[PDB]
RNA sequence: ACUCGUGAGAGACUGCCGGGGUCAACUCGGAGGAAGGUGGGGAUGACGUCAAGUCAUCAUGCCCCUUAUGUCCAGGGCUUCACACAUGCUACAAUGGCCGGUACAAAGGGCUGCGAUGCCGUGAGGUGGAGCGAAUCCUUUCAAAGCCGGUCUCAGUUCGGAUCGGGGUCUGCAACUCGACCCCGUGAAGUCGGAGUCGCUAGUAAUCGCAGAUCAGCAACGCUGCGGUGAAUACGUUCCCG
């Protein structure tokens, strides 16, 4: 097996790249697990948001990371070939595993 | 006083798009790093040249380095002369290889960065600060197809010493609505006499465009 | 059969149908040793008191999250919207005495610049 | 307690001095360490910054680091 | 009475220390409600081919609840007497009103 | 919620082991905050002692001495002109049922019993005979409200 | 944020404690976050115009 | 009861009559109890004299007490004030010895308050 | 199949019925419905004010230093203390303390990091490295208040932990001035707090633990968040404040 993580900023993006992923290996023809959506990660840092004295007032700057699953099964060369052949939105990094 | 939020940072989740695009684990600080040397590199000699905006793409550590431009012909003097001087500058002080694109906007009285740049380098050079304003309106709000026009001018206008803030406008510019498409450019003018922060808002329409 | 879901502050409790005579199983436990304080005791069987059927009815929960007392009035959702799912015409009666209504108080977001939510820090002007 | 510090410079002067039997003031920078009941008898010239206070090692101040039989501030509030 | 004298950007010369022990203690002399007096010094103007505005602030917890006032002047002496003349007619006000 | 009108108030659930209103609402007001299971327990308990000093129904007991502790009448506030009124005001029902049990509660507190169970155990046997000192607020509210009779009729 | 400081912090140190962060953009001293490198002020100049990818301004 | 100087009350618990007497704690007489082998729930009026002998003679044996922790506690703290050291002259002054605050708090060693 | 995780979608619009409305807006009740009338909370600060804050984040006009007002290092200081203020934390006990047994969370964090079973310690921890770049491994299967039981009998105490002595562990070149943590002892003030004053209208107040950023270590009782248990009252605008 061949299982791909892929995370990223963008739902729309990593879902589109699924989309990608799911019409490449199932156009190549295999047995695949469909996207499944592990849940976030959110890194949220608060800001005081004053060059100098005013501790309260702030901001906070989240930070979300996406994480979509793809499970492959039955690897064949030709299938292979096609995952590093392209990555379209490249803000994405792919774990393979 | 006027506690108002930078909206391409109000809206950067919604509308308008990040400038810096990858993905970082363990990787980030380094990436910011790369990101802020290469923008203080961009700074001086595309400010002559023209620029509006620097995006920077980021694979598998190579580079792509964007600028949208209202000058190709400045940014590109002989053909990898201009460019590739700093094209070859970014990939000496980088520890990577550059594909620099350099790109046109359609129309440069359109974006809020390059009437900032126009209005502020008119403001450094002498002219009427009122005649200057009025002069970069007006003719934007037809150019391409604006809603909104907010100029606001603060400093030693006209080498007074008191700094009095000036607030020209024509049409809808609604800040409170995330549906707005505004652009924003804040530039500073350089008088002998001081800094004339100039800011400008933009509103293109009301087109979401989901 | 008929299983259901009860949402509470941050509790969630599911259940399922069945017929029979008196039994409760919670996460391998009795209604009695799991809720010893013998108010939660009626705050979840009221469901089954309003349209009365206490004893002819019998079905074990799993559940999930919050403290106690979310967990029974989770329970007391589940159950109502279970006696849904029995008979129908069990639901007008239901919802006229306060049920099948699940309560979205929640613990509300802490405040920049405050001690909680909704405290300000004490401020003595001179 | 793997090791207790030793201060290396001090450590290298203090032996010099008791191998020749020679007991002479000493400028010391060191506020850190009385490591070994070696230093006894020693004088040591203490240096809080700005001047050197000198300091009689009895044997008593085995455990005492060396920089506080001189003190760094002044106080007497009238 | 205590007297707590912050600057808030500025020197604090014996002759501000004296005074503010002068005119401040006008207060100790009428209204024995007193307690603690928080006096801080403000200097802006200054620099800008002008003449610098003082502020004075005063915090005074009575016997019972809090006082505060304020005062701008282009001197500090001028501000702290007016300030002074202020607090004598609220206190005896917060004295006055009442006594039936 | 004041300035608007009335606001809606919360409705209340009876007691699973007395089955009273007026007991869940003894409970709430002895909450020293966090605990409403403690506060179950000292109810219960004290309750429990009453039922083995009288030997009677609880409920009844708690309803003779919330009654003989139930104010009519309340003094306040209005200053006119210079000069404090206390002004005497007809009390409403939950407000009487207020003043009540939370003067139970309070002057149970300053009882001088070992555990909670025993001071509000004597403190609502004693308001039953009518011998607490929350008997004796009940009488001096009345002393205040009847001494200041006349200020009443602003209508207010 | 002397440049005799700014270029200090990031030599080499004689010792591991003496290393320190100090913000890139700027060489703020204090308040430096380590996931950015960056100190609260360029972190919210440059979050605010979106140099930063995909930290943005927070609302749960 | 009597014992190794300290007077005993009417009626306590031994864990915590044992804890009348300068060397020993909470832990101690738990550890103490625990040695000897009385039981910590004795009362006092209850306890027997040849508990306070073998109790007596395991807690002046194996451990130190009222004149040996009072001297030895004396002895030492007029000990770093004889060399000089700094907590010397914090012992000196009357100041808080292990360096904390002495700007508006550590009022438990200046004591009770003078006003100017 | 149930959750749950994250994608798309439906759903609250005075839409439906009754009454007031100038037959207008809108308001009082009812039904359906998970929710009823801006459902809850956020993010969102108009024109301007206050010469408010910041030339120490940065940028910068002008003036000043350039043999120092630059810069490199050791040591010291920023932690001093007769005081006064300010925000917090622990308390003054029985709705409590201490010992034993037992049940339920949410969110988070992790590479020269998080580090398990096992073994050595009384305990900080030591030895060791399973396994994980993590819905998997580790933070124990996660809590504490809760419940069941025993003891304590109102006392300056089995309350309270400040202080001080001895003895240690870990981090670091280095814990003296100046780190935290553990063990033994020590055992002070403090009996609900004058004038006053502050916060809060429902999952709120109150109380209970948990995680995070900064960080080798920590002055964290701070800050930002997460959840647990969970009240009272609002008659109403006369009075104080905006």
């Amino acid at each position: 097996k061949i299982r791909i993580r892929l995370k990223a900023y963008d739902h729309e993006a990593i879902d589109a790249s699924a989309r990608k992923i799911v019409e490449t290996v199932t156009r190549t023809g295999a047995s695949v697990v469909g996207p499944v959506p592990l849940p976030t990660e959110k890194n949220v840092y608060c800001v005081i948001r004053s060059p100098h004295k005013y501790k309260d007032s702030r901001e906070h700057f989240e930070m979300r990371t996406h994480k979509r699953l793809i499970d492959i099964l039955d690897p064949t060369p030709k299938t292979v070939d096609a995952l590093m052949r392209i990555d379209l939105p490249a803000s994405v990094d792919v774990n393979i595993q | 006083m006027g506690q108002k939020i930078n909206p391409h940072g109000f809206r950067l989740g919604i509308t308008t798009e990040w400038k810096s695009r990858w993905y970082a684990d363990k990787q980030y600080k380094d990436y910011v790093k790369e990101d802020v040397a290469i923008r203080k590199l961009l700074a001086t000699g595309l400010e002559r040249a023209g620029i509006a905006d620097v995006e920077i793409e980021r694979t598998r550590d190579r580079v792509r380095v964007d600028i949208h431009t209202a000058r190709p012909g400045i940014v590109i003097g002989r053909r990898g002369t201009e460019a590739d001087r700093i094209r070859a500058d970014l990939e000496k002080l980088t520890g990577k290889q550059v594909q620099l694109n350099i790109l046109e906007v359609k129309n440069p009285e359109s974006q809020a960065q390059l009437v900032a740049q126009g209005v502020a380098e008119q403001l450094s050079n002498r002219v009427a600060f009122r005649r200057a304003m009025r002069k970069a309106i007006q003719s934007a709000m037809r150019q391409p197809n604006v809603k909104g026009i907010r100029v606001q001018c603060s400093g030693r206008l006209g080498g007074a010493e008191m700094s009095r803030s000036e607030f020209y406008r024509e049409g809808r510019v609604p800040l409170h609505t995330l549906r707005a498409d505004i652009d924003y450019g804040l530039y500073e003018a350089k008088t002998t006499f001081g800094r004339i922060g100039v800011k400008v808002w933009i509103y293109k329409g009301d087109i979401v465009g989901g | 059969p008929i299983q259901t879901v009860g949402r509470r502050k941050e509790a969630v409790v599911r259940v399922r149908l069945v017929p029979g005579t008196g039994q409760f199983n919670l996460d391998g436990r009795t209604l009695e040793n799991y809720f010893p304080n013998k108010v939660h005791q009626q705050l979840i069987k009221a469901p089954l008191v309003t349209v009365d059927r206490v004893d002819q009815f019998d079905i074990y929960a799993h559940l999930d999250g919050g403290g106690p007392s979310g967990q029974a009035g989770a329970l007391r959702l589940a159950i109502a919207r279970a006696l849904i799912l029995v008979q129908p015409e069990d639901r007008p009666a239901l919802k006229k005495a306060g049920f099948l209504t699940r309560d979205p108080r929640a613990i509300e977001r802490k405040k920049y610049g405050l001690k909680k939510a909704r405290k300000a820090p004490q401020y003595s002007k001179r | 307690k793997k090791g207790p510090f030793v201060d290396d410079h001090l450590l290298k002067k203090v032996d010099v001095q008791n191998e020749k039997n020679t007991k002479q003031v000493i400028k010391t920078w060191s506020r850190r360490s009385t490591i070994i009941p070696d230093f006894i008898g020693h004088t040591f010239a203490v240096h809080d910054g700005r001047k050197h206070v000198p300091v009689f090692v009895t044997e008593a101040m085995v455990g005492h680091k060396l920089g506080e039989f001189a003190p760094t501030r002044t106080f007497k509030g009238h | 009475a205590e007297v707590v004298v912050k600057g808030r950007n500025v020197e604090v010369p014996d002759h501000f220390r004296t005074y503010v022990s002068e005119k401040l203690s006008r207060l100790e002399r009428f209204d024995k409600t007193i307690y603690l007096f928080d006096v801080e010094l403000d200097h802006e103007r200054n620099r800008r081919q002008r003449k610098n505005c003082q502020h004075v602030e005063i915090t005074a917890r009575g016997r019972g609840p809090v006082v505060r006032g304020e005062a701008c002047a282009d001197s500090f002496y001028t501000a702290f007497e007016s300030a002074v003349q202020k607090l004598e007619g609220r206190l005896r006000r917060a004295k006055d009103r009442r006594k039936i | 919620m004041p300035r608007k009108g009335p606001a809606p108030k919360r409705p209340l659930v009876n007691d699973p082991v007395y089955g009273s209103q007026l007991v869940t609402q003894l409970v709430n007001k002895v909450l020293l905050e966090g605990k409403k299971s403690l506060a179950e327990r000292i109810v219960y308990g004290a309750l429990e002692q009453a039922r083995e000093k009288t030997g009677t129904d609880p409920v009844v007991t708690l309803k003779r001495a919330l009654d003989n502790v139930k104010p009519a009448l309340e003094v306040r506030s209005r200053r006119v002109g210079g000069a404090t009124y206390q002004v005497p005001v007809e009390v409403r029902p939950d407000r009487s049922t207020t003043l009540a049990l939370r003067w139970l509660v309070n002057f149970s507190r300053q009882r001088r019993e070992k555990t909670m169970v025993e001071r509000l155990a004597n403190e609502i046997l004693d308001a039953s005979n009518g011998l607490g000192a929350s008997v004796k607020r009940r009488e001096d509210t009345h002393k205040m409200a009847e001494a200041n009779r006349a200020f009443a009729h602003y209508r207010w | 944020a002397k440049k005799a400081l700014v270029h200090k912090a990031n030599k080499k140190p004689k010792f591991a404690v003496r290393a320190y962060t100090r913000c890139n953009k700027c060489g703020r001293p204090h308040s430096v976050y380590r996931k950015f490198g960056l100190c609260r002020i360029c972190l919210r100049e440059m979050a605010h115009a979106g140099e930063l990818p995909g930290v943005q301004k927070s609302s749960w | 009861a009597r014992l190794v100087g300290v007077d005993l009350p009417r009626d306590k618990r031994m864990e915590i009559a044992l804890t009348y007497i300068y060397g020993i704690g909470r832990t101690r007489s738990n550890e103490i109890l625990a040695a000897t082998g009385i039981d910590k729930n004795m009362r006092t009026k209850d306890l027997t004299d040849d508990q306070v002998t073998v109790l007596r003679d395991y807690i002046e044996g194996n451990l130190k007490v009222e004149g040996d922790l009072r001297r030895e506690v004396q002895a030492d703290i007029r000990r770093k004030i004889e060399i000089g050291c700094y907590q010397g002259l914090r012992h000196r002054r009357g100041l808080p010895v292990r360096g904390q605050r002495t700007k508006t708090n550590a009022r438990t060693r200046k004591g009770p308050k003078r006003t100017i």
